[PDB]
């Protein structure tokens, strides 16, 4: 059996190759005390200690620690010797051919692996969707990437990268919680938050009428209960939360909107290839589960495209994982097995064996 | 005529790790060839030491091919640019160009009647083009490859075959002309490297990176046998080449290992093992006549031994890497030439013979950035890893010799009697005495660039950034600047004294070689022009009375010091690259190195 | 890259398919994988002979629910000139299974590249894409086009 | 006194006629609230207001924002009243008749200057190179221009121009430094980025080369100090961010580099005049002053080249402002004065004067 | 262009010796004005056909400023021997800006001045005007054997 | 926003200040280098100080060092607005700017501080086409040299009014 797995930008997703919903999802983090906790028990551990992401904005840029990460990954979590099993990898659009390369070094020695691959989170979701040519707007916990792929070909003169992601929706609705009275500060209330968010959060077709009807009665308000047994109430900062994706300019950022974003990103391509890219917009990633997500993209979308255009927005209703499913289906292949990067291939090409099985 | 060539020292094949190399041969049996940077190097086989190099593609020469007829050569290179060019005359005139498709080149291949090329590689709509080489009209489609193909071979008898291998662990073949898909194999597991037909063209193989070897009917395509029987070897195989006599088969591998194997019983005739090192991979190998050739991935040329598998009987090593520094030493009776490249290989040639050898033992790991030689017989070195050497020069081992750590990165370094050497940091000014540090210069008011020590030991001239050359004097252990500043017309590049110490010549930015006369209060004595590109190299004639000065325009001029009209021109010394590097042999002769890693022997005449 | 393999028949019915008896050659051919789902082979039973509207019938012959490939030898009329030029179709329905969609996504390349020469790629991902002959006009030709199939558009 | 204005795709430089450097040099954007600033205002505001280039590849598009920059450039910049001083403008190569009409309407009309003139930046940049026959390479901010001049006359017909610039060079380095961990998102930070580039990026002889004797180079690495007083180290990316110059894979593009669009600019010419083109290679603009271009122009310049050429990069020390001292010279000859565009010759001829007096 | 206008004595020398012993001119030497407003004559900056007159006529240049030059070029090729004027645009790179900038503006009002020109050589350094071979070139593609007599 | 209004005097000052008009050399001499505005008595209008000022022609015949004459001029227990015509000059070019200087010890009474401190937004719209402002609230922030040239451009600045820094 093969392992796949995700390395999210906040969120680590891995499972066995086969299986339809990873088996492990836990926090991509490294706590050390104001010796080392990662994962799950950095959170349950008291403020403590401090919190760092090796994967900040789905590039690695400490690699120790992900080392740490991998190894929580793979005997606290998966459970199993990564030396028996062979192992796939997902790499965030965009990923320089150096850390690529330290990555297969560090499979093939630091765990030694027998077989290793690596793919793209967003070819491999838009693969997941049926799809070839095609724009994947992949918002996760701390980087959203506008991704236009051309019959399988990411086109990385216009790949976006976006510093907004469901890490700042978090804080945000944090923030405006403290409004109503209700203190968020620590970490455990951290994880409240976001289980709000992930619960009660929906995106609104148009702000300011929703934002009127809010205001204007109570049917939007709706009732949660804390871990110890309190309810709290919310209004319209459900909808205020996931507004911050269409509007930056919310929390103090100069960066646009995804639709913008995905509207920059489809015109710095080909004319002849922006009409097949306008109709075949691909959503991807935890953030983008938001109901109601889908109709206010494709809106925005539509008034900022050209009229003759034709505007369709695919929302899956397996994106959340969407990366890492289609990985475990291209790893539960039977021909897929001849794909394998072996053991014997790296120690006799170096790391750069991935360049030319991979990629 | 003023100037001819006389030696040429060629390049070692650029060879990377995983990468299969490709190895072409003349029909003629004469000179094999291989390509190295943006130069294709035809070397003697039977005497490696000759050798020519023709340097005109604007990118990375991939592959070269002989035609059958032997007169000319196809070579291409990573823009997909694939040129035709005659052999016969030594100015190698360009016949055809073409561009078959926009992406790497990987193989060439030719019809037996000379008359049709096909080129495979990655483009970026197609993989492979079979084209008359007169006219570049296709003559056939290459299909059923869905990833690059690393290699094609065409069958020399009738009727005309074509097998390709590719990366998708498959080999498609084709029949013609006009070629067309005929079947894949899809019997390898892994990417297939290297496809050749047997001579005779009864029988072709095809190895790939499973280490496994397929021989099939050279005619319909069928399996025939697999080399080895349950493998052939222990690795990935990157080249195979058939005997002369078609029934013999050369293999070249992965595991550090050359293997013989008899096609026509299935049984191994001989294996050589060529190390235990990941620098001892076999990338490529030809069998041309009695002549067994395996290339190790550090680009050393084995010629395998028959007799005698362990150890073989020639190891041409060189430089693959572009060569940064350049001296001479005359040793007993002989001269010999020590070049040091970017890598920190530093390899000494034989003047007359050819023959080249490296220094035993681990040394530097950067750039050479300077190398030259003391009154003792030593080789003093500085280099990019903040070292200077002290090697010496009859044991020619590194281990044991005299190394010297500098806190700052060296560019230069000058040596002179009593055991005294100048090594100029960035920014600062160092003086080793007896492989010692005893003073420094730090923060001397200006940027030095070049050092020259006077053949007396007691005037050291430095150059700078701003155009004045600064003269120092080596008091005890100390420099005392001597409040002298000899002006150029721009930033110096290079200073160096007469081996007389009587004249100081200066070469700058500015496209002018100053020459100041030492005896007279270092008074100016000449100017001299000519160059139309930035200086980088200068070196004094051993008669004291010329002088050769190589620039970025690629152009090299002996100048004579008593009549600055009167120059040698040598246009093109290195094709394409400026010389990095020259020295003299004696009155004579000049010896110029340049970035391919090429060194180069030039008789003058007056 | 899933790693199927293209099976020879289709690059064979590809070479004969690109160069132009008439009553024999091929309009429209449907591709799939093999029971094992290692081999993209030809469908048996689905397809059209030039002698034999030519694209309401290939429409028709894609499943509802499944992912296909297909070749269809689309003729068009443009204002300049009438020219008759292959077309590689996805197929990939929204109702297909996840596996199904993923396995013929990934391996598209493996079969689009190995037919050489092809340069019109329609990926119709539901009926009303396929059916729209519009689309079709605007790949081939784009404006220019101003005649799909020997009718007016 | 005259004035001189060279308006530049991301750089406008104002200056007095007879001075050695221009007086004011401010990027040239208009800024509009997500009620108008202009230059460098609209930096110190940022994500209040969406920025705009009139000027993104030396034409000019939006008349209207570049007339409220040339209004800046003379009351804020320059300080002067325009209708007291004649002012010198500089077009762009190829720019159309229509835009000259416009802007020799727009000076005497709008702002009453008493005198004008217009020149090419080329022409400029090789005459104050002392070179009356050559072929210009204008690298600026947004666009590079490759300008064959033979006898004072540019060909239209060989004129190439490529998007690539030092916009992209400073987009580039942005993208690359995010590799080491480094937020550069915002427009302020666009400016530090930029800064970065100008003080510590250089061009590689070998870009290969230099790569392997970087790895263990001692020098290499470098420290830049932040406004807020944060140190960022910055390695190979040094001669990375301009090597996209030479090789615009690099950015994803699949134009060809500056070297082949000059060489591609000269065979575009007759045989007869392809020599002196060859030998009077000439460098101007901002991007072209990263040490060491002018070596590694001539070598890729001499690959193309045939065999038995002479090629000589001319790299002047003030090849960064050689457009507007060229100009400030040629408005400050006595001699010059007969040449100036009167405002009586414009009312007596019209737009179309231009065409007569500035050829 | 910088608007300079170049003086009747120019055009009237350059009239003169374009028609075709000892009073006549080899080689002559144009300058600026003090002024800066006329193309003058130097004085003693000219070569008299009765009195190697190239290497006489490079040393004459200025090191450090701009000038202009009208040269009697006299090249023998295998067919025939042909002479010819040269308009020599001297242009050094140690020469200050303002000098080199008014020469370049103000060549193409001179040479359209001396209409009937073809050969203009532009030496911007010694190395470019000291040597025969781009100057032979000029006169003659290719055909050129030697020029003013010396061989090449 | 304490809604003080600035006088007619001080814009037509500024006016004058920053856009240079031709004009003989005897009245370029007249030009305002450096010039301080306080509020009236009545605390309603911005006017501007009676001889707090400096003209070009005293720099260089009579005044040595503009600015540290005009650090002079500021007192050390009220506060003041300024506009000083900084001539500087950088790497790459030699410049000329107007800089707006509000002076505020903190040895100033309260009510000043506030009263010039809330009023100044209003002044500070009101001059338009002003880039550079220096705001000073005690004497070693505004005495030496190297604030100014920091404030101007920063590291780059490497002569203040013709010498070197
Ligand atoms: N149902 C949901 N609705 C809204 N947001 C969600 C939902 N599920 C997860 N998220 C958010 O998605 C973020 C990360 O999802 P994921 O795409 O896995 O990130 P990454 O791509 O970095 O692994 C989390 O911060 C979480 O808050
Ligand atoms: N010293 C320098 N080194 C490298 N690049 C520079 C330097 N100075 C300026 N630049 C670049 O030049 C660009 C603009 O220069 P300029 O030629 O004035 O552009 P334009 O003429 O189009 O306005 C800027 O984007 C800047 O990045
Ligand atoms: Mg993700
Ligand atoms: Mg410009």
């Amino acid at each position: 059996a093969a392992l796949v797995v995700d390395n999210g930008s906040g969120m680590c997703k891995a499972g066995f190759a086969g299986d339809d919903a990873p088996r492990a999802v836990f926090p991509s983090i490294v706590g050390r005390p104001r010796d080392s906790y990662v994962g799950d028990e950095a959170q349950s551990k008291r403020g403590i200690l401090t919190l760092k992401y090796p994967i900040e904005h789905g590039i690695v840029t400490n690699w120790d620690d992900m080392e740490k990460i991998w190894h929580h990954t793979f005997y606290n979590e998966l459970r199993v010797a990564p030396e028996e099993h062979p192992v796939l990898l997902t790499e965030a659009p965009l990923n320089p051919k150096a850390n690529r390369e330290k990555m297969t070094q560090i499979m093939f020695e630091t765990f030694n692996t027998p077989a290793m691959y690596v793919a793209i989170q967003a070819v491999l979701s838009l693969y997941a969707s049926g799809r070839t040519t095609g724009i994947v707007m992949d918002s996760g916990d701390g980087v959203t990437h506008t991704v236009p792929i051309y019959e399988g070909y990411a086109l990385p003169h216009a790949i976006l990268r976006l510093d907004l992601a469901g890490r700042d929706l978090t804080d945000y609705l944090m923030k405006i919680l403290t409004e109503r009275g209700y203190s968020f500060t620590t970490t455990a209330e951290r994880e409240i938050v976001r289980d709000i968010k992930e619960k009660l959060c929906y995106v609104a077709l148009d702000f300011e009428q929703e934002m009127a009807t809010a205001a204007s009665s109570s049917s939007l308000e709706k009732s949660y209960e804390l871990p110890d047994g309190q309810v709290i109430t919310i209004g319209n900062e459900r909808f205020r939360c996931p507004e911050a994706l269409f509007q930056p300019s919310f929390l103090g950022m100069e960066s646009a909107g995804i639709h913008e974003t995905t509207f920059n990103s489809i015109m710095k391509c080909d004319v002849d290839i922006r009409k097949d890219l306008y109709a075949n917009t691909v959503l991807s990633g935890g953030t983008t589960m938001y109901p109601g997500i889908a109709d206010r993209m494709q809106k925005e979308i539509t008034a900022l495209a050209p009229s003759t255009m034709k505007i369709k927005i695919i929302a899956p209703p397996e994106r959340k994982y969407s990366v890492w499913i289609g990985g475990s289906i291209l790893a539960s292949l039977s021909t897929f097995q001849q794909m394998w990067i072996s053991k014997q291939e790296y120690d006799e090409s170096g790391p750069s064996i991935v360049h030319r099985k991979c990629f | 005529m003023p100037y001819e060539i006389k030696k040429v020292f060629a390049s070692l094949p650029q060879v990377e790790r995983g990468v299969s190399k490709i190895i072409g041969g003349d029909p003629k049996g004469n000179n094999f060839l291989y390509t190295n940077g943006k130069c294709v190097i035809l070397r003697n086989i039977d005497n490696p030491a000759l050798a020519d190099i023709y340097t005109e593609h604007a990118h990375q020469v991939v592959v070269a091919k002989y035609a059958p007829s032997g007169f000319y050569i196809a070579s291409g290179d990573v823009s997909g640019k694939l040129r035709i060019w005659d052999t016969t005359q030594k100015e190698h005139l360009l016949k055809y160009e073409y561009q078959p498709f926009a992406g790497k080149i990987k193989d060439i291949a030719w019809t037996e009647d000379s008359k049709r090329i096909a080129v495979v590689g990655e483009g970026r709509e197609k993989f492979g083009a079979v084209f008359l080489w007169d006219s570049g009209s296709s003559v056939g489609e290459i299909t059923g490859h869905n990833k690059v193909i690393n290699s094609v071979d065409i069958k020399q008898s009738r009727p005309y075959r074509l097998a390709t291998g590719s990366d998708d662990n498959c080999a498609a073949f084709f029949e013609g002309p006009p070629f067309k898909f005929k079947f894949t194999i899809g019997d390898h597991s892994r990417f297939v490297n290297c496809v050749r037909f047997s001579p005779d063209g009864n029988r072709f193989a095809t190895a790939s990176a499973d280490g496994q070897i397929y021989i099939y009917d050279g005619k319909t395509g069928e399996k025939v046998c697999a080399l080895g029987g349950s493998k052939a070897h222990d690795g990935g195989i990157y080249a195979i080449s058939w005997s002369p006599d078609s029934t013999h088969l050369l293999s070249a591998s992965g595991d550090k290992t050359s293997k013989i194997w008899d096609v026509s019983v299935n049984s191994v005739v001989s294996t050589f093992p060529m190390g235990s090192t990941v620098l001892d991979q076999q990338l490529g190998c030809l069998w041309q006549k009695d002549h067994l050739l395996s290339v190790s991935l550090s680009g050393y040329i084995n010629y395998l031994d028959r007799n005698n598998p362990s150890k073989p009987l020639h190891v041409i090593k060189g430089h693959s890497k572009s060569i940064q520094c350049l001296t001479v030493h005359k040793n007993g009776g002989k001269s010999y030439i020590y070049s040091g490249s970017h890598d920190g290989h530093i390899n000494y040639w034989d003047s007359e013979t050819g023959e080249n050898d490296s220094f035993a033992g681990k040394g530097h790991t950067n750039q050479v950035s300077r190398m030259t030689v003391d009154e003792s017989g030593q080789l003093i070195s500085c280099s990019m890893d903040d070292t200077v050497r002290y090697t010496s020069l009859m044991l020619r081992d590194y281990s044991g010799q005299g190394v010297v750590k500098l806190d700052v990165q060296p560019k230069c370094v000058a040596v002179g009697p009593g055991g005294y050497a100048v090594v100029v940091c960035i920014g600062q000014i160092v003086l080793l005495k007896d492989q010692r540090k005893c003073f420094s210069i730090d923060n001397p008011g200006y940027e030095p660039e070049v050092v020259a020590v006077h053949p007396g030991g007691d005037t050291v001239a430095i150059g700078g950034v701003d155009g004045n050359v600064r003269l120092y004097s080596i008091l005890g252990t100390t420099l005392k600047d001597e409040g002298k500043l000899l002006e150029a017309k721009g930033p110096v590049t290079d200073v160096a004294y007469s081996h007389d110490g009587a004249f100081l010549a200066v070469c700058d930015a500015s496209k002018v070689v100053t020459v100041f006369s030492v005896a007279d209060g270092y008074s100016e004595n000449n100017v001299f022009y000519g160059h139309h590109a930035k200086i980088v190299c200068l070196a004094w004639s051993p008669d004291n009375e010329h002088f050769a000065s190589g620039g970025m325009d690629m152009m090299v001029y002996v100048w004579t010091l008593s009549d600055p009209e009167t120059r040698v021109k040598i246009q093109d010394a290195h094709r394409l690259h400026h010389v990095s590097s020259l020295a003299w042999l004696d009155e004579h002769t000049l010896v110029t190195t340049s970035h391919d890693a090429s060194v180069k022997e030039w008789t003058i005449t007056y | 890259a899933s790693g199927v393999a293209v099976s020879d028949g289709v690059i064979k019915v590809f070479n004969d398919m690109k160069v132009r008896e008439v009553k024999k050659r091929k309009k429209a051919v449907l591709f799939c994988l093999s029971e094992d789902k290692k081999n993209i082979i030809l469908e048996e039973g689905k397809e059209i002979l030039v002698g034999d509207d030519p694209y309401a019938t290939f429409v028709k012959m894609l499943p509802d629910k499944d992912c296909r490939y297909a070749l269809y030898d689309a003729t068009y009329e443009t204002k300049e000139s009438k020219k008759e030029d292959l077309v590689f179709i996805f197929w990939a329905p929204e109702s297909a299974p996840l596996k199904s969609k993923m396995i013929y996504a990934s391996s598209k390349d493996a079969i689009k590249k190995k037919l050489t020469g092809i340069k019109h790629e329609l990926q119709a991902n539901c009926y009303e894409e396929v059916k729209d002959r519009c689309t079709l006009a605007e790949k081939l030709g784009g404006s220019a086009v101003i005649s799909l199939e020997g009718k007016p558009l």
